[PDB]
């Protein structure tokens, strides 16, 4: 079925993204990165990858902020090149990729104001795929309540706001609630919108938002202990989608220590891997870099069907990955701490 | 295995009450197996201490629980094999858990009953907080020995990657001590040393032919020395590493393969000398700790008893080990049993739990 | 040294009250209560509330405090006598 | 002073590397701490000695009890910073015996 | 009462000791710290530094290192006994002591 009509308009596409992705480091040029010993020799193995050049024309007093700035502005102009050529089908799912930066630019829009600050201060702090096509607010930036309004207005995220957020809401709950309620709908939104893009983009796909929402449940649960949460509150904010929601977010929501949680994986052999893969000990990989790994396995696995979506939002969360790795091996390098620079996540 | 503590009025004299409560829960049918409890006549008092210690006994009633438990998993850390025999050497009065329990002594020397019930918690909190102060002690004694030697047995196992130079290296294998010369090192998988026999000749210039010379080689990898003239090395080296060839350098370290010998014996005979003491240790606080806890669950018994039913006292203390097949009606008993003097249950209710030996 | 309270409560708390005194004072409480000869006027509202009297007797300030925390728990007010 | 300085460079770099190692998981959690302050978790009390005669300024480490970042990475990077608020809370403490 | 910390940084040594607890807002909205970005001037730094040594609610100052040197002039300036300033390392930064103006006091420093 799919197969006969995919490639009609995102065939290109499709084979661009692909393009990209033979443009990401190996696990050989990992272990070629972690050999050198100055942010100059980092410059010198990234010139020979398919990241050459992005670091001429810059200061030479290097920091590794400006190797975090590089790699961002490499991955959004890699981005807004795929979006700027995507018909409406691919280019609704790439605004649902964008729809998760925006959540995490309108959280701190909506922080500045409930803290009096101007939105013009946090605009170049916004990440740049979750930037608003829409400014107004932008150029309002009067009050909580009028950028409420603005936000309904202006930003696609509207829906996710009308869905569990008054402006009440937002002179009163926590931030950090506030974007996990938005998470819950986005997920919810696009797993249901990817299951709309039914066969191999939902059977790619889903398997990964699944995973999202189980690790979502996980994570949230085990954090939230030592916390001001309740039970309730850790029900609200788990997202509907993945294995975990015919019980597992219940025993979850009944849950208030570690082991419990556990008892939770123990009914999935994924999950019963990823906790008795990290005790969290001294030098031992933690809970959520199993986690982080396996977000990993996912999307490297989304790229084995030529004729779906999977690919898009699998190639941003390993250019992500991609970047968080760079990072890493750079604070390494840079600060002298080559004792953990092992624990990048290898991807392909 | 569990053993539930109750306590309740006789109707004169403690015996009277008694004698209808084990025989309904062992006659009706085998509900549990069935004793009086060895708590003795404290010296009673105000309300003001009952009512302190009623709170203050069940916060040390978890800390002392979280103490005889690490006692316990400290003897199963030292037995990593003969795991099975933990239940062998956690004991308390000299028996195991289960008969101790069921045979329970009050210590009337190390717990003087004409104390006041403020003084013997007070001991109790004071005794088994040094017993915590010196798991931590022996904590760090203990898990740097084990880590050492754990990291001397991963220098020890798997390939040339990992296993020792001391047990491979020799010093007519080395050119050393001059001024043009060097020795370097290098690991290689066994079907790839293939090409590495001629091919390391090509990674510099300043390499004399026929100078790779195997150390040893295993099961997935051979090592060698590389004797050359100092201007090859740094380019060697490097080259090396970008044809996945793993530089591995060890010029004949006699202090390194020295240091690696006697820590090997010293941390293998230090961990020995460590677990003996370690158990004896473990034992005696595990002893103490366990005796402790229970003392908790009888202060615990005592204090609501003396608080339930006044000064004029007549209670007894009992023990019961209860079936799983039958725990509910054994509640339903017991209530039957007590009804009239009132989870939460009309006689007082406690429990013991034998699984600090899993 | 002996202690006790007094106060009033809405006469429908009075089975959980009393109830909750003996868990906190634990098994060892004597008290009393009774309805008031009419129904109090609220200062605010002005609704008439079917309040009772009570007095609870006992050893000690430890006491004091679990009685005086669960007639808080409760709304009632005490007095001094 | 001199050793305290020393034991200073050890704990910051652990505290600083601890902050790179949960910006790895959390990203970019530093923009949301910097604008979301409110009120210090931890404050310091001026104290005395007055040894020889003269009285000598010192202070001593003090503890609210309200964290006002504690759901901060709570869907993601909150193992990393519950270590990182540790690791500069026990920076501080160092530091405020410093001063 | 209790005094506060005050802390002049780069966004990774401020938002460290954030997390350590350390920001409050005086009453008036004022911050007890500074982000020094690459594009600030010197000369707001030093009036940040003089606003912070000047306030009575702040106890400690924390200068980034790197700062110090900076804003060495104000610093050095400075020598009130309570409102005391530490100069700190950090992960791209100099050594713990550089040209430090207590060392710098001492008679017996080497």
């Amino acid at each position: 079925f799919p197969e006969l009509y995919f490639n009609v308009d995102n065939g290109y596409l499709e084979g661009l993204v692909r393009g990209l992705k033979a443009g990401v480091l190996s696990q050989a040029d990992y272990l070629n990165l972690v050999q050198c010993e100055t942010l100059e020799d980092l410059k010198l193995h990234l010139q020979s990858t398919d990241y050459g050049n992005f670091l001429a024309n810059e200061a030479s007093p290097l920091t590794v902020s400006v190797i975090d700035d590089k790699l961002k502005e490499k991955m959004v102009v890699e981005f807004r090149h795929m979006r700027n050529h995507a018909y409406e089908p691919l280019a609704s799912f790439l605004d649902f990729i964008t729809y998760s930066y925006m959540i995490d630019n309108v959280i701190l829009l909506i922080t500045g104001t409930l803290h009096q600050r101007s939105i013009a201060e946090l605009v170049p702090k916004c990440h740049p795929l979750g930037s608003f096509e829409q400014m107004e607010a932008v150029n309002i930036a009067q009050t909580p309540a009028e950028l409420y309004n603005a936000i309904l207005v202006d930003t696609p995220l509207a829906a996710f706001f009308q869905d569990c957020i008054s402006e009440q809401d937002l002179d009163e709950m926590n931030i950090e609630i506030i974007r996990n309620t938005l998470y819950k709908a986005y997920l919810e939104s696009f797993y249901k919108f990817c299951t709309l893009l039914g066969g191999t983009t939902a059977d790619a796909m889903c398997p990964i938002l699944e995973f999202e929402a189980d690790r979502r449940a996980f994570i949230i649960t085990i954090n939230s202990f030592g916390t001001e949460l309740s039970k309730e509150d850790r029900a609200k904010l788990f997202p509907h989608c993945g294995r975990l929601y015919p019980e597992g977010l219940a025993q979850l929501a009944r849950a208030d220590d570690y082991e419990q949680v556990k008892n939770v994986a123990d009914y999935y052999p994924e999950y019963k891997l990823l906790f008795e893969g990290a005790g969290s000990n001294p030098g031992d990989k933690t809970l959520e870099d199993r986690f982080f790994e396996h977000e990993v396995k996912l999307n490297k696995l989304a790229f084995l069907n030529q004729f779906h979506f999977g690919v898009f939002y699998a190639f941003v969360k390993l250019k992500e990955q991609e970047c968080r790795n760079i990072v890493w091996i750079a604070e390494c390098i840079a600060q002298r701490h080559r004792a953990k620079i092992d624990n990048y996540i290898p991807i392909f | 295995t569990e053993f539930w503590l109750i306590s309740a009025p006789g109707e004169k004299t403690c015996q009277q009450t008694w004698e209808k409560l084990h025989a309904a829960t062992t006659k009706n049918n085998n509900l549990a197996v069935s004793s009086k409890f060895n708590i003795p006549d404290l010296k009673v008092g105000t309300l003001d201490v009952l009512v302190g210690l009623s709170d203050e006994l069940a916060k040390l009633d978890a800390f002392v629980e979280g103490v005889v438990k690490k006692v316990a998993q400290y003897m199963a850390d030292v037995l990593e094999d003969s795991k099975d025999k933990v239940q062998e050497n956690l004991l308390a009065s000299g028996v195991d858990l289960v008969t101790y329990i069921t045979r329970f002594q009050w210590d009337m020397a190390k717990y003087p009953i004409k104390q006041s019930l403020k003084n013997i918690s007070e001991i109790i909190a004071k005794g088994v907080t040094q017993i915590d102060n010196d798991l931590k002690s022996r904590a760090s004694a203990y898990n740097n020995l084990k880590g050492n030697l754990q990291n001397l047995e991963r220098k020890n196992a798997g390939s040339l990657l990992t296993r020792s130079l001391a047990e491979i290296v020799k010093k007519d294998d080395f050119v050393l001590d001059s001024e043009y010369l060097v020795t370097l090192l290098v690991v290689v998988p066994k079907l790839n040393h293939n090409d590495w026999i001629k091919q390391y000749e090509t990674l510099a210039e300043m390499v004399v032919p026929r100078s790779s010379n195997v150390l040893s080689e295993d099961q997935d990898s051979y090592l060698c020395n590389v004797t050359l003239f100092k201007k090859a090395v740094d380019d060697f080296r490097h080259k090396a590493r970008e044809n996945k060839f793993i530089v591995r350098d060890f010029q004949y370290n006699e202090e390194e393969m020295r240091a690696d010998k006697e820590e090997m014996n010293r941390l293998s005979t230090d961990k020995k000398k460590q677990f003996g003491p370690l158990v004896r240790w473990l034992k005696v606080n595990f002893s103490e700790a366990f005796i402790a806890w229970i003392h908790i669950k009888a202060l615990r018994v005592f204090v609501e008893s003396v608080l339930r039913y006044g000064l004029p006292v007549n209670f007894q203390a009992m023990l019961l080990q209860p079936n799983k097949k039958s725990v509910k009606k054994l509640r339903e008993v017991l209530h039957e049993l007590y009804k009239h003097l009132d989870e939460y249950y009309p006689y007082v209710y406690y429990k013991i739990d034998c699984n600090l030996l899993e | 040294r002996l202690g006790f309270v007094a106060g009033v409560i809405n006469r429908e708390r009075i089975p959980t009250f009393e109830r909750m005194l003996w868990r906190v004072c634990r098994g060892n409480v004597f008290l009393r209560q009774a309805e008031i000869e009419n129904p109090l006027e609220d200062p605010v509202t002005g609704d008439y509330v079917h309040k009772s009297v009570f007095i609870i007797f006992f050893q000690g300030d430890q006491l004091k405090n679990r009685v005086k925390k669960i007639c808080e728990g409760f709304r009632a007010s005490l007095y001094p006598c | 002073i001199i050793e305290t300085k020393m034991l200073m460079g050890e704990v910051m770099r652990e505290a600083a590397f601890s902050l790179a190692e949960a910006k790895f998981t959390a990203g970019d959690f530093s923009t949301t701490v910097i604008q979301n302050v409110n009120k210090a978790q931890v404050k310091i009390r001026a104290k005395k000695d007055n040894v020889a005669g003269v009285t000598l300024p010192v202070f001593e480490h003090y503890h609210e009890g309200t964290d006002s970042y504690e759901l901060t990475g709570l869907a993601r990077g909150g193992e990393q910073l519950a270590k990182l608020k540790r690791n500069y809370a026990k920076a501080v403490e160092l530091l405020v015996e410093l001063a | 009462r209790g005094k506060l910390i005050a802390v002049i940084g780069d966004e990774d040594t401020v938002t460290g000791f954030l997390l350590g607890g350390i920001g409050e807002l005086n009453k008036n909205r004022h911050p007890n710290f500074l982000v020094v970005e690459k594009d600030t001037t010197i000369n707001e730094i030093e009036d940040t530094f003089r606003q912070f040594l000047n306030r009575d609610d702040i106890g400690i100052i924390l200068i980034n290192q790197y700062i110090a040197e900076m804003v060495r002039h104000a610093l050095d300036a400075h020598q009130r006994s309570i409102p005391a300033v530490l100069e700190i390392p950090s992960k791209e930064h100099p050594y713990d002591a550089a040209k430090d103006s207590i060392l710098r006091r001492a008679k017996g420093m080497f």
